């Protein structure tokens, strides 16, 4: 699937894209809307973690 | 019966108002972001 929350806003069509998990969002489509998602909060972290790749600090 | 049918028909405006307000909500979040 995509991100945990990707459909905050209007138009049930983006909501369709979300609940249906369409692997594609056409540029032609997403041009016709605003705020295609709002991955903005103040709570937690998504899809990543830190504290790796011991190379860089050695440079 | 005729008058209640008239009232029932205008209930279409309510959900139109409903949808538009959803857009006004999202659009305003956009302005608030600025």
């Amino acid at each position: 699937v995509w991100p945990p929350l990707n459909l905050p806003g209007n138009a049930s069509k983006g909501l369709t894209e979300l609940m249906n998990d369409n692997t594609e969002i056409s540029y032609e489509f997403t041009l016709k809307h605003w705020k295609e998602v709002s991955l903005i909060k103040f709570k937690k972290c998504f899809d990543a973690d830190a504290g790796e790749e011991l190379s860089i600090f050695m440079k | 019966e005729t008058k209640v049918d008239r009232i029932l028909s205008s209930q279409s405006l309510i959900q139109t108002i409903k949808n538009d307000i959803v857009g006004l909500k999202a659009g305003m979040a956009t302005l608030e972001g600025m």
